[PDB]
């Protein structure tokens, strides 16, 4: 019906949804990996301090 | 029915195309004017009118 202009049915809404969706994926993955950093360095302090 | 193309992997990066010919298309007054300007291509007034 349309591919540019209606802002709901016109390729641009859609591709934007895909874009920011994938960026939500990115952001959360960064959070998870940040947690993994904290847990690695955390086990290091635990293991050596505990030692 | 703009025969657009899509190019960019992002939004709006499209092309516009224009395709208009037909056997009923001839001298572009605005359109098929009358017996002339489209329909000498179709009806070909050279029957005996041209005599």
């Amino acid at each position: 019906d349309n591919a540019a202009d209606c802002a709901d049915i016109g390729f641009d809404a859609q591709l934007k949804v895909v874009d920011e969706a994938i960026n939500q994926v990115s952001s959360q993955r960064a959070k998870l990996g940040a947690v993994q950093n904290r847990l690695e360095h955390t086990i290091n302090n635990l293991s050596a301090s505990g030692e | 029915k703009n025969l657009v193309f899509q190019i960019g992997a992002n939004a709006t990066q499209q092309i516009s195309v224009n395709i208009e010919d037909m056997g009923a298309d001839a001298l572009g007054i605005k359109e098929a004017d009358g017996s002339i300007a489209a329909l000498h291509s179709v009806n070909d007034l050279d029957v005996t009118k041209f005599a």
